[PDB]
């Protein structure tokens, strides 16, 4: 896992996505912490939002642990920071780096699932009354990313 | 095409696109399914942190002369 | 687009896209994505890129 | 005139380069930014390696190195 790790450090070094920033916490290549800035022309423009990501040893054969440290309102989110999305689990492919994980996290900010929601209350307000879930979004946005 | 835009595969490589500005997002996925062989359906492109929508056209998303594209695999959040 | 920087992309090109360590050197069938060396490889049933299943495996020459 | 040039990119995409000394301040690289972005100090906010860099730390502090890239993030104005 490290060897693979340690490249994709380096490939992100060398040219970084706009949308997202990643690299290990101290000492430890395994345990990295992430930012993806909130799209623009969304209810999370302006926000940064920080993220952990945890390697397991058997990485890229196995996904990586991500979730976000910083509070964010979405219907596939929840409170704790867990990322309820195919591509974390079943759908996990050994060719998807850091840096796809986290522009495909981001990319899913403005595209939820409502209708197999993690946190159901979000859903109906997202599948009800847009104006109010893109204010609360912007609201947390405020509170907690900025 | 018209104009030049470019796509940051899968594997971090980047290709170039001849494309109109009027081009539909599926035309995008039917031109990387020829060069790259990744059927449309496992495609999802992403531009200024947001996934585009088959059925919808560059200039729908302000997609200009020399935007890149980043590509990731269909996903769905849960 | 230095020279280091084109030399490092072609080698890049031609090394395994799953442990990013050993060439490639194995055409999954059908789908033709050329992407794991034999070390990696026999812990796949899905290809990587495209998630198509892999019916058969070529052991691949670039002569 | 710099002993080592860093990059630093917009959420559009742009980059510029910056020519900056490994001692150089947080601060130091925000002003630079304002001078060749005219972007003032307080509205930058700027990230390298998945973490947001204090105004009183050194660029080595945060191991930005020779073609190091950071993150440009403007406040929401
Ligand atoms: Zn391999
Ligand atoms: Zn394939």
């Amino acid at each position: 896992a490290l060897k693979r790790i340690h490249k994709e450090l380096n490939d992100l070094a060398r040219d970084p996505p706009a949308q997202c920033s990643a690299g290990p916490v101290g000492d430890d290549m395994f345990h990295w912490q992430a930012t993806i800035m909130g799209p623009n022309d969304s209810p999370y423009q302006g926000g940064v939002f920080f993220l952990t990501i945890h390697f397991p040893t058997d990485y890229p054969f196995k996904p990586p642990k991500v979730a976000f440290t910083t509070r964010i309102y979405h219907p596939n989110i929840n409170s704790n920071g867990s990322i309820k999305l195919d591509i974390l689990r079943s759908q996990w492919s050994p060719a998807l780096t850091i840096s796809k994980v986290l522009l495909s996290i981001c990319s899913l900010l403005c595209d939820p699932n409502p209708d197999d929601p993690l946190v159901p209350e979000i859903a109906r307000i997202y599948k009800t009354d847009r104006e109010k879930y893109n204010r609360i979004a912007r609201e947390w946005t405020q509170k907690y990313a900025m | 095409g018209s104009m030049q835009i470019f796509v940051k595969t899968l594997t971090g490589k980047t290709i170039t696109l001849e494309v109109e500005p009027s081009d539909t997002i599926e035309n995008v996925k039917a031109k990387i399914q020829d060069k790259e062989g990744i059927p449309p359906d496992q495609q999802r492109l992403i531009f200024a942190g947001k996934q585009l929508e088959d059925g919808r056209t560059l200039s729908d998303y302000n997609i200009q002369k020399e935007s890149t594209l980043h590509l990731v695999l269909r996903l769905r959040g849960g | 687009l230095s020279l280091e920087e084109q030399l490092r992309r072609l080698q890049e090109e031609r090394t395994c896209k799953v442990c990013m360590d050993k060439e490639v050197s194995v055409v999954f069938i059908p789908c033709g994505h050329l992407v794991v060396c034999q070390e990696c490889a026999p812990s796949l049933r899905k290809c990587p890129i495209c998630r198509g299943i892999i019916k058969g495996t070529v052991r691949t020459f670039l002569s």
